[PDB]
């Protein structure tokens, strides 16, 4: 809605005479898939994507950050449609310093210049960033304003039948003599994140495969949503978002 | 440094050991529900046992401070008893020294004023409990005091407690906002155990079975507990209802 | 590429079960992808292996990666660690790229316990260059590049203290932990080491491993 | 639901009331309120199958009286009120009114009938959210033909 | 446990000095400036109070100007709250000699008792010593007037004229130009307001921000008349010596 | 941090100290607690570390009053010392109230003491698992005691490295007899659920102890089990698992 | 001063008639609601900053696609409010504070 | 700078006047506005201080 | 073993006692509260919260009585408060009513509790009272006096004042609204006025919680036939008569 929308119809907000919706901020808990719905976003409308990491820009050299982000943000103006994702933003994040070294003070420049880029002189046009952070907390009051960003998405965990949609895509793949158990393995598997729906389904094939056979029966998976459920909660996140 | 590690004050003023204690008392996983009656105070919590080789009758966090006061206890079980043992010798000490039973609003304090010197000292750990009293005293009618780890109360009409908790309070905002009055108009004390179990089977969406339950009821001037043979009575009575 | 040929399991003592779980972990996906690859699900991701050093691990991914006909490769977190910003970013992103490229490969990482816990995002957690690197390993095991083929075997000293969103499923998938040897291990591991010498019935191992 | 002793006994009953279906029958003939009082019966169980049989004979029993216009607000009536209660889960008792309500629309006959129709499913639906709500809203649009 | 969160507060340092002192010396200089001046016929106690407000009502308050005893009363320029101890354990110890000997408390035993408790704090316990100085005045048959300056380690030295807490340094160099052993309590008191406009801890001094007591003679038979001097009766003082 | 002590907390529930300290009893001799119609019937796994070792003079089984069997695993000086404790706490009830103490009442003082060690970082935790009980007014009953200061009732409990096989049997054990079961025949039960925890020591030999305070035998008396009947249990326990 | 004597430090408290004045300029851009009262959204805002105010007129225009209209009405007004100015919880650590 | 800064914040407000000429009124304008930047330093330690 | 004796409370290289600094921070995220002084009363008042609707605010009281003539009201920490204000009934009565067989001076009775929070950042294992209490009341030799209590261990005199988040704006519409003449009920109109920008909430009498130390009512006294005694000064007001005084703005 955000995104999409006004990048194939920039037509009906004009005629409205609304200003274009932009920024979009992800948070969620690990594994709850903002990578593969980065991913996916991508493919839907067919704008230009660059995926890049934010900790994959620093360097000692001051402002050399700086630069990535405004020679990728020229890129982005010259090849609208675009879509900039900014991902794990929490790396270049924070606030203050100043009784810090320089290193964090062109962290603090870089995060500034990304504050040029959107507004100032510079704008947004048919341009449009994509921010995804892991924690909100690392994530400062500056980028979740108004402004920066009109809808903030608090994507949760996948819901108890959320879970159930997910075991659909997987259990599809997979050739098997036929399996019942999943609305059985769902009630096990509760409090579950979506990365560890998809390692469900590679352990079960893992008996499958150590038996010798190509079908995941049914007992197979059993056991499986079981054996991740287990170790899963022994080492859980125990996230804590706003 | 030590901040967060003991009970001194932060640059931000908030005390990060006294807030650690309210995230313990949630993991323990159990819900409760206090209504206020006409003549009563009924209290139902959870008693999930998921084992054959745990005795369920044993489990239990309805503990009897008073012969008229009942404690229902939400969080883990060590400082639930420390509590218990505190309480009851307080309680017994105010009989002693001024002639008549400890209420149940100055053993809520007690118990409050306690915490907050649990949470004085950098050494002591504050009892991580959340503790609920429930009586009918005879100078305060049907009455709910709920006492928390860091030593703050207050009174209640209803109060709830435990993780999912919110979806308790909605169904007992409507039965008070329709009501307009602080307390069930019901003149059977069995009829609001009938009504506190069908909120409970409202709010959390799960029903509920007699070793699933507890119940403890003040009526005036005694506290009893229901056996799971009579709270089986009542969830026969659900379905008269 | 620093592989040399197999070191074989027969000359790795003791430690039955460890053995056991790096067949199934490695070997099985790279013969048995075919089946994997019908099935459609993902061969691992990786397999955290923790525990103190000298438990054999080195030795075990050596012999493996011969085996299974990848690479091995040599990379050690503690030396990544730099006060330059620059450099020590640089080393991870190359190591990824040629990790890709001479793939299918093993990845070998020692000593994981310099990409530290973060648990806090205070003024000072490290300045960012120890979270920084954090979030830079989630990037290698992320699956913008495809690891059914690279297979990252890792080891750590311990992960009670590392940040445990790092360790959950697809990170880093099995997680298993290598005891010391336990009494009738330790003849095992003695007497391999014997062999290498002039061997008599003068010495007992179990003896030796007893005492 | 829960457990696994009431899928098979709940069910072993409903048969054994659908043995004695005759029953109920003869009894509806010669007064309404005997056979009615048996419905009650049937649609307090615990497993949600159980029901799917013994909504077929809510449906039947209105259709041997013929069908009485006082009847039928109470029949509506039932079902709202034990939507409520549980309903054996509120989105078991979603799919017995789905059963009744076919009969409403084929019932018709009257002006008669489609006024007292429109009253009973414009309430069932409101705390509802499946394909009820298209149903009621096109029960609903014969009264607009004929406004 | 215990030992884990102690540092050890009260050790010396390399140079012998102890880190608490040299802490404690420089919360006293956040505080007001308060002056003494030893006259030939008294002893001026004058200071400038470090909060002033119109809604702080300043003409009951008697916060840096406490009796200790009918001889002795202190100016306070440090912590008030640490200050209000040492003041209460005065009144104690002057009743105290007074019950015993039946005989009025010299100045120099009643400084020397304070000093006491300051130092054993560093000494052990761990405990912070009180970051305060005063500036007794007090008369006694022997010495006369008598003009005595503590500080927060547990020392004492007498003066003539000698200025604590904030510009203690601008104070004192006034002082060495303008005192003179034949002054008297009526030119000390003019000295005190002038090296207090010359030393104002804003941008202005005023009567009501003026807290001001005098020990005299001039009160008949050669007894002692301490006075405290209420706001309006320093602005009387504040006409006459022509600071307004 | 937040595991230097066990009065430092974090926001995850966790105490850390008291956590680790349950690793000792992990790693502690297999002991059991069959609670009996009659009594309880406690049994201990004595593991033969030398041939130089006298049998039977090593015991792990202490009694406290006349009538309450103790038996605890983890360290053994910390148990010793919290069996030492809960022996003057009957004496006291005894002296106070004229009566051996109640079982209940027993677990309840022993509970507070436990507490003690866990508020306060001036003195250490335990780590160490009883499994008390014996048979009083209020008819037979069976209580472990964790070293956090938790308590419960108890059909079957165990503690040690070999409760995994413990505990599956006893869940048999109960689902033979699920309206209880005669301390008198609980012996043979006791040692053949010994002999299976022992496969989990089978790098190991041992000593079979078994000891039992019942009304039916012993007349709430709590003794040790002895000579013919001790090796008709030992017999039992072989044919079984051959 | 001299670097900078002027110095214009920005509020965001403001005034009932200074948010009035941001809603003239955004209803020149697009009408909000221009049938219904637009005062009580005035009196309801009370921190609101002028960039929230802008947020809010995009937001509802969002919500003027989905409901399929090419005007804004006051509904979508007073959810854009709803929303957007409830971030936190301090509610249960302030029960301990208070 | 801070007497300088006087000379021009003086000019705002005789500008505004429409009188070219400084006054006493200008001036006590001026004087305020340079010194509430001072001001309020300095109430948080002559006010609410220990 | 213990050996918590080194001083929680020890001062900085920047001089400052720093754990008082940092409890005066948890005064300003406190509950807003403010007291003026008229010539014939004196008027204390304080917003009344709750965390939950089931809440009932009738149990929740955080003006209390001291003395008769003397009441108390914090802003700060709930906790903190409730503990401090039995001690300071307790050192009422030792120090003044079983030496002096009378309630203590409103002077006395402030010094004697800024003596309590002193000593409790004095030695280990004590951090201070994160409040600050505001300490009306009227004795019979200077008559009325309204004290602030510092978490320093200080307190200070006031004409009017005011503690908690919205002190600031607070103090600044009382000193327009301050004079040197006041009636007793129009500072009752002021104060409500003044907490109608502090409460974010409910504006009602039952969640405005008021007290006065106004003049002694004799049908609090609880007895006659001695015009000797005067009866309590303080009277806390109930919701509806505090209803009738928002009526009165
Ligand atoms: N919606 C989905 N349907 C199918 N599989 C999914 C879905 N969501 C997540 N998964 C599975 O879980 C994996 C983990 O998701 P992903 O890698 O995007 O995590 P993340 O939330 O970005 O974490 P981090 O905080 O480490 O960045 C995916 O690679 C995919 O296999
Ligand atoms: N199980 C084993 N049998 C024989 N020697 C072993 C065994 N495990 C370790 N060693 C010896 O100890 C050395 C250190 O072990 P290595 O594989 O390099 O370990 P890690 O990765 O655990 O630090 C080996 O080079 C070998 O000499
Ligand atoms: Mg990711
Ligand atoms: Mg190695």
């Amino acid at each position: 809605e955000v995104i999409e929308l006004p990048l194939k119809n920039p037509e009906i907000f004009q005629r409205v005479g609304i200003k274009p919706p932009k920024g979009v901020l992800l948070y969620g808990p690990p594994g709850t898939g903002k990578t593969l719905l980065a991913k996916a976003v991508a493919a839907t409308i067919g704008a230009n994507f660059i995926f890049s990491p934010a900790s994959g820009i620093v360097d000692k050299y001051i402002g050399e950050s700086a630069r990535i982000i405004r020679e990728m943000f020229a890129y982005a103006k010259e090849h609208e449609p675009c879509i900039i994702f900014m991902d794990e933003v929490d790396a270049i994040g924070g606030r203050r310093f100043s009784e810090g070294t320089s290193a964090d003070r062109e962290i603090q420049r870089t995060l500034m210049e990304l504050l040029t880029q959107m507004d100032g002189f510079d704008n947004l046009g048919q341009t449009k960033i994509i921010m995804a952070t892991n924690r909100p907390d690392t994530l400062d009051p500056a980028l979740l304003r108004p402004g920066r960003l009109d809808r903030k998405v608090e994507i949760p965990l996948p819901n108890e039948a959320g879970r159930l949609e997910i075991f659909k895509i997987h259990t599809a793949k997979v050739k098997k003599t036929g399996e019942f158990d999943f609305e059985a393995a769902v009630k096990m598997s509760d409090g579950f994140n979506g990365a560890d729906i998809r390692n469900c389904a590679t352990e079960a094939g893992f008996f499958a495969i150590r038996d010798d056979r190509d079908h995941i029966n049914p007992d197979d998976l059993m056991k499986a949503v079981r054996k991740v459920a287990e170790v899963k909660k022994l080492e859980g996140t125990i996230e804590y978002q706003k | 440094g030590y901040d967060r590690h003991i009970t001194i004050f932060s640059p931000e003023g908030r005390l990060y050991q006294v807030e650690y204690a309210f995230k313990a008392t949630n993991q323990t996983n159990i819900n409760s529900l206090a209504v206020r009656g006409k003549d009563c105070t009924v209290v139902i919590s959870q008693k999930k046992v998921p084992d054959k080789l745990l005795d369920p009758t044993t489990v239990s966090y309805i503990f009897c401070i008073s012969r008229t006061i009942g404690m229902v206890v939400n969080g883990p079980i060590p400082d639930a008893r420390n509590a218990a043992l505190r309480a009851k010798a307080e309680a017994a000490e105010f009989r002693y020294k001024y002639g008549y039973d400890m209420p149940c609003d100055v053993l809520a304090k007690r118990m409050a004023n306690l915490s907050q010197i649990y949470t004085q000292r950098a050494y002591m750990r504050p009892l991580g409990v959340i503790l609920t009293f429930v009586s009918v005293d005879e100078e305060l009618g049907p009455s709910i005091y709920k006492t928390d780890p860091a030593g703050y109360y207050v009174g209640y009409k209803a109060t709830a407690t435990g993780p999912k908790q919110q979806e308790i309070t909605t169904n007992l905002e409507n039965h008070f906002k329709k009501s307009k009055i602080d307390h069930i108009n019901e003149e059977s004390w069995e009829k609001v155990v009938e009504f506190a179990i069908t909120h409970m089977i409202d709010a959390l969406g799960t029903e509920f079975s007699k070793n699933d339950l507890e119940v403890g009821v003040a009526t005036k001037d005694k506290f009893f507990t229901l056996s799971a043979e009579n709270i089986e009575e009542r969830l026969v009575a659900i379905a008269e209802q | 590429v620093d592989e040399k040929p197999t070191e074989t399991y027969s000359d790795v003592g003791g430690l039955d079960k460890q053995i056991e779980e790096l067949v199934e972990a490695i070997v099985l996906p790279m013969k048995r992808a075919d089946k994997f690859k019908d099935m459609g699900i993902r061969a691992p991701k990786g397999a955290l292996m923790y525990g103190p050093p000298g438990t054999g691990k080195t030795l075990l991914a050596r012999a493996c990666a011969a085996q299974t006909n990848a690479t091995f490769l040599k990379l050690a977190a503690p030396q990544l660690v730099q006060m330059y910003i620059g450099e020590g970013a640089k080393l991870v992103r190359d190591a990824f790229a040629l990790a890709k490229e001479k793939a299918p490969t093993i990845i070998f990482i020692d000593e994981l316990d310099a990409i530290g816990t973060k648990r806090f995002d205070s003024e000072k957690s490290g300045d960012r260059e120890v979270q920084r690197t954090m979030l830079e390993l989630l990037n290698q095991l992320d699956g913008f590049s495809s690891d059914d083929r690279v297979k990252v075997l890792a080891a750590t000293n311990r992960v009670d203290v590392l940040d445990p969103a790092l360790l959950r499923s697809g990170r880093l998938d099995r997680k298993i932990e290598f005891p010391l040897p336990s009494e009738d291990s330790r003849a095992q591991i003695l007497q391999i080491h014997s062999r290498k010498m002039t061997t008599d019935d003068d010495i007992n191992w179990q003896e030796l491993a007893r005492s | 639901m829960s457990r696994d002793a009431p899928i098979k006994a709940d069910k072993d009953y409903s048969q054994i009331l659908k043995e004695e279906f005759p029953k109920i029958d003869s009894l509806a003939q010669n007064d309404c309120n005997s056979a009615l009082d048996q419905l009650l019966v049937l649609e307090k169980k615990t497993r949600q199958a159980s029901d799917l049989a013994s909504s077929k004979e809510v449906l039947a029993k209105i259709v041997d009286l013929l069908a009485s216009r006082n009847k039928w607000d109470d029949l509506n009536e039932q079902l709202t009120l034990l939507s409520k209660k549980h309903g054996q889960l509120k989105l078991s008792i979603q799919y017995m009114i789905q059963k009744v309500m076919e009969y409403l629309k084929s019932s018709k006959s009257l002006d008669l009938n489609t006024r007292i129709s429109v009253i009973e499913t414009i309430r069932v639906v409101t705390e509802n959210k499946i394909f009820v709500e298209v149903e009621r809203a096109r029960v609903t649009k014969d009264l607009v033909e004929i406004k | 446990g215990s030992r884990r969160y102690d540092s050890r507060t009260t050790i010396f340092s390399p140079e012998g000095r102890l880190y608490q002192v040299e802490y404690a010396l420089e919360s006293i200089s956040h505080a007001g400036t308060a002056i003494g001046i030893m006259a030939s016929d008294g002893i001026v106690l004058a200071a400038e109070r470090k909060v002033t407000s119109t809604l702080l009502e300043q003409d009951t308050s008697t916060e840096k100007l406490y009796k200790l005893n009918d001889k002795i009363a202190v100016a306070v320029a440090g912590l008030t709250a640490d200050a209000e101890i040492l003041i209460n354990t005065a009144r104690i110890h002057a009743q105290n000699y007074l019950k015993t000997y039946n005989e009025d408390i010299p100045v120099e035993i009643l400084v020397r008792r304070l000093s006491d408790i300051k130092q054993g704090y560093t000494q052990h316990g761990g405990l912070r010593p009180f970051g305060v100085s005063f500036i007794y005045a007090g008369y006694d048959d022997r010495y006369g007037y008598q003009l005595y300056t503590s500080n927060p380690s547990g020392n004492y030295t007498g003066w003539k004229a000698i200025s604590v807490g904030a510009n203690t340094s601008a104070a004192q160099t006034l002082l060495q130009m303008d005192y003179k052993d034949d002054m008297k309590v009526d030119d000390a008191i003019e000295l005190a307001l002038k090296t207090l406009s010359k030393t104002t801890d804003s941008s202005a001094l005023t009567y009501d921000r003026l807290e001001f007591a005098t020990i005299r003679k001039g009160a008949n038979d050669g007894e002692v008349y301490q006075k405290i001097f209420k706001p309006q009766e320093i602005k009387d003082i504040l006409v006459k010596t022509g600071i307004t | 941090g937040y595991d230097l002590s066990n009065s430092v907390f974090s926001p995850d529930g966790r105490n850390f100290q008291v956590e680790y300290a349950v690793k000792a009893v992990e790693n502690g001799t297999t002991s059991i607690g069959i609670k009996c119609n009659d009594g309880v019937v406690f049994a201990v796994e004595k593991l033969i570390t030398s041939k130089l070792l006298v049998p039977q003079k090593n015991v792990k089984i202490q009694v406290v009053d006349r009538h309450i069997g103790c038996v605890y695993s983890g360290l053994i000086p910390d148990g010793r010392h919290l069996v030492n404790r809960g022996r003057e706490e009957a004496a006291s009830f005894k002296k106070l109230y004229k009566t051996p103490i109640p079982i209940p009442a027993f677990a309840d003082r022993l509970g507070q003491y436990v507490q003690a060690h866990t508020l306060y970082n001036s003195v250490r935790p335990f780590g160490v698992s009883t499994i008390f009980g014996g048979v009083d007014k209020n008819g037979a009953h069976l209580y472990m005691l964790e070293p956090s200061g938790s308590y419960w009732g108890y059909k079957g409990a165990a503690t040690g490295k070999g409760r995994q096989s413990a505990k599956a049997e006893l869940e048999k054990l109960v689902d033979h007899h699920p309206e209880g079961l005669s301390a008198r025949e609980a012996v043979k039960q006791a040692a053949k659920i010994i002999y299976l925890a022992h496969e989990d020591n089978k790098e190991k030999d041992f000593e079979l102890e078994i000891s039992w305070c019942s009304l039916s035998e012993t007349n709430g008396l709590h003794k040790f089990v002895k000579g013919d009947l001790l090796q008709e249990a030992i017999d039992f326990a072989q044919k079984e698992i051959n | 001063p001299g670097r900078l004597d002027r110095k214009i430090e920005f509020p965001s408290l403001r005034d009932r008639r200074e948010r009035r004045l941001i809603f003239g300029t955004i209803a020149s851009k697009m009408s909000l609601a221009p049938e219904a009262d637009l005062d009580s959204l005035i009196i309801r805002n009370d921190s609101l900053s002028g960039a929230v105010i802008a947020a809010i007129m995009q937001e509802a225009g969002l919500r003027a696609v989905r409901k399929n209209r090419y005007v804004i009405l006051q509904s979508d007004l007073e959810e854009a409010y709803a929303t957007q100015v409830k971030t936190d919880n301090t509610v249960d650590k302030f029960d301990f504070y208070k | 700078a801070d007497v300088k800064g006087v000379c021009t914040e003086a000019g705002m407000y005789a500008l505004r006047e429409r009188r070219i000429h400084v006054t006493q009124e200008d001036f006590e304008l001026a004087v305020g506005k340079v010194m509430n930047k001072n001001q309020e330093t300095a109430i948080s330690v002559a006010k609410l201080f220990k | 073993t213990d050996r918590y004796s080194f001083s929680l409370t020890t001062f900085s290289p920047s001089g400052k006692l720093g754990q008082i600094d940092y409890a005066l921070t948890a005064v300003k995220q406190g509950v807003t509260s403010l007291g003026i002084k008229a010539t014939n009363g004196v008027v204390i008042a304080t917003e009344k919260k709750s965390s939950s609707p089931l809440a009932m605010s009738e149990t929740l009281s955080k003006v209390s009585l001291l003395t008769p003539d003397i009441g108390a009201v914090y802003s700060g920490m709930g906790p903190d408060y409730r503990v401090l204000v039995d001690k300071s009934r307790k050192v009422a009565h030792t120090s003044y009513k079983r030496i002096y067989g009378e309630y203590p001076p409103t002077k006395l009775l402030v010094s004697e509790v800024a003596k309590i929070m002193q000593e409790a950042t004095q030695s280990g294992g004590v951090r201070p009272f994160g409040v600050s209490l505001l300490i009306a009341g009227h004795d019979e030799f200077n008559g009325f006096s309204l004290y602030q209590v510092d978490p320093s261990g200080s307190y200070f005199p006031w004409k009017a004042t005011a503690i908690g988040k919205g002190s600031v704006a607070a103090k600044t519409f009382l000193e327009k609204r301050w004079n040197d003449e006041l009636e007793l009920e129009d500072a009752i109109h002021i104060a409500l006025l003044t907490l109608k920008e502090s409460v974010e909430g409910e504006f009602n009498g039952d969640t405005i919680e008021l007290a006065i130390i106004g003049d002694e009512n004799p049908d609090l006294l609880g007895y006659t036939g001695i015009p000797t005694d005067k009866g309590p000064r303080f009277r806390k007001l109930t919701s509806q008569e505090i209803n009738d005084r928002l009526e009165a703005l």
